[PDB]
């Protein structure tokens, strides 16, 4: 048998399920987004692996970070650094 | 985007009908352009342990002249016939064994084959090595999402 | 403004694309 | 091109397809009599209730 006290301010609830809302949204949406994302990739390589068929080259340069020469050997392609040259030469 | 994509995709189907079809569709699809659209058929699944390669790429029958992908035996169940062909695209089976190329000096090459990779030395059988033997670089642009804190 | 310039790739150095 | 045996081909005709055979006219179809498979990746974004 005991008596319950009361707080006198129920803003804090109310911040909740503001807090909420927002949170509960954007953890949707941004999640689609992520899975939209991640099927465009997956979808974008079917593009890739006949673009490094037109010219490996420009494909490795790009997919690897440094410029480099490749040549498609077979199923897989091989890359080789390329050595830089000033513009004056 | 995608109706910005699409353009690619257009010029993508015809340059390899196989593949475009098959990411397309959803399911694991022959086809081929009949014009400004293409035809499709659903490829019959075959299990790994029902194909066997064949060793040499060369020609017996024709000198100078070799195969450019390799030749493998399979079998439609485990008591199925054996049956010739050449390996394909993305372990695909072609029935004619038409892939030929004039020989050249200095044939290494890796071809895909089950999980992993089968590397050929002068038109002859090297080696197999799984996927994770050759370095990866991705295709991808990484995004990373976190959620709000509950 | 610069210039790259490279031989052949020879067997050595292989790389594949990273799958879905 | 040679011609070859088993020729049936579709062509973008106005806003719809002209299906041939064997190097000779077929007939005209719409849009919506061939099946569609989608190249677009959907992506539902809906907005905040007011």
């Amino acid at each position: 048998v005991e008596r319950i006290k009361t707080t006198s301010s129920i803003e804090f609830a109310r911040l909740q399920f503001t807090y909420n809302h927002i949170q509960r949204h954007v953890n949707d949406m941004l999640g689609r987004i992520a899975v939209a994302w991640c099927e465009l990739q997956n979808h974008e390589l079917t593009l890739w692996n006949e673009a490094r068929k037109l010219n490996p080259n420009a494909i490795a340069s790009a997919t690897v970070g440094r410029r480099a020469s490749a040549r498609m050997l077979g199923d897989v392609m091989a890359v080789s650094t390329c050595v830089p040259v000033a513009p004056d030469n | 985007l995608q109706n910005h994509e699409l353009t690619l995709w257009n010029e993508a189907r015809k340059l390899n009908p196989n593949a475009i079809a098959s990411a397309t569709v959803g399911r694991r699809a022959s086809a081929r352009m009949l014009g400004d659209v293409m035809a499709v058929s659903t490829c019959v699944p075959v299990a790994p342990d029902n194909v066997i390669v064949q060793n040499s790429m060369r020609v017996s029958s024709r000198p100078g002249t070799c195969y450019s992908r390799p030749l493998v035996s399979f079998r439609y169940e485990d008591q199925g016939p054996l049956i010739e062909g050449q390996l394909g695209e993305n372990n695909e089976l072609r029935l004619t064994r038409d892939a030929l190329e004039p020989c050249t000096v200095g044939h290494r090459r890796y071809f895909i084959f089950g999980g992993g990779y089968v590397y050929f030395e002068e038109y002859a059988y090297s080696h197999q090595l799984s996927r994770a033997d050759v370095t990866t670089v991705s295709t991808f642009i990484d995004l990373n999402i976190t959620m709000l804190e509950d | 403004a610069q210039f790259y310039v490279c031989p052949p790739p020879t067997g050595a150095t292989v790389v594949q694309f990273e799958q879905p």
